[PDB]
């Protein structure tokens, strides 16, 4: 369960960095077909468990 | 090895410019191997000079 604003979710993640009680708020868009962010990785590696 | 290898696989290709290398100093040695050249095997008997 997430709770949202304008039905846009929040997401949490540890991995913000909270220094003197300030933290940041990131809003982001995803997909290539709309022009939005992407990750990339490398396909068959050798020795390969995972994808990348 | 494992990022830059297409459309050329770079462990291969490094691998065949080594053994062409390898072959280079094989058909030196073949010529000039103090113990088994053919320079070091010519006999006294069949060394000649220029006139």
């Amino acid at each position: 369960q997430f709770i949202t604003w304008r039905g846009i979710p929040l997401i949490p993640s540890n991995k913000i960095p909270v220094e003197d009680g300030k933290t940041k708020i990131l809003l982001l868009r995803v997909g290539e077909k709309r022009q939005g962010i992407v990750g990339l990785f490398q396909p068959g590696l050798a020795g390969e468990q995972s994808p990348g | 090895a494992d990022l830059y290898s297409s459309p050329h696989d770079q462990i291969k290709e490094q691998l065949r410019l080594t053994i062409e290398t390898i072959k280079e100093r094989q058909e030196s040695e073949l010529i000039n191997n103090p113990e088994y050249g053919l320079l070091a095997s010519v006999t006294d008997d069949q060394r000649i000079s220029t006139l």
